[PDB]
């Protein structure tokens, strides 16, 4: 529950470096 | 002992410590650093909530596991108590004045 | 990863006493 409310964040920053080079 | 942490999680450990591990491979094959100083701070931050997520969930566990006398059997009711048909000790409880002993 | 062996081995020294000071904490 509470658990998975930052596994959204976590999602966050690793498709936030994908746009970041390339 | 890994049960103050849900079991439904310890693979949710290894499947962001590898989303995260894979980006050399990309690095390698398939501005300065701010690549690598934006995954590993919200990385370090998001596993940083991780070890307190379980710190208190551990410690929430551990102060109940520390809140466990005839006041004792008294005052509840889940575990039954008793004495023996028609001796003295039933017979005490049974003409005894006193608020907890005629509670039980 | 440079020095891959003991590092990785790291890891289970890092996460080991994290075991530990957690533990602490909450004891």
């Amino acid at each position: 529950e509470n658990i998975g409310g930052i596994f959204i964040v976590l999602a966050a920053g690793l498709v936030l470096s994908v746009f970041v080079a390339i | 002992f890994l049960n103050p942490l849900s079991p439904d999680i310890w693979m949710y450990v290894l499947l962001a410590c590898l989303g995260v591990s894979c980006v050399l491979f990309v690095i390698a094959r398939f501005p300065k650093a701010l690549s690598t100083r934006i995954v590993g701070g919200i990385w370090w931050f998001f596993t940083l909530i991780i070890i307190s997520s379980y710190t208190a969930n551990l410690a929430a566990f551990l102060t109940v596991e520390r809140m466990e006398s005839a006041d004792d059997l008294a005052k509840q009711t889940k575990i039954e108590y008793g004495a023996v048909r028609d001796g003295s000790t039933m017979t005490f409880f049974k003409k005894s004045k006193i608020s907890t002993y005629e509670k039980m």
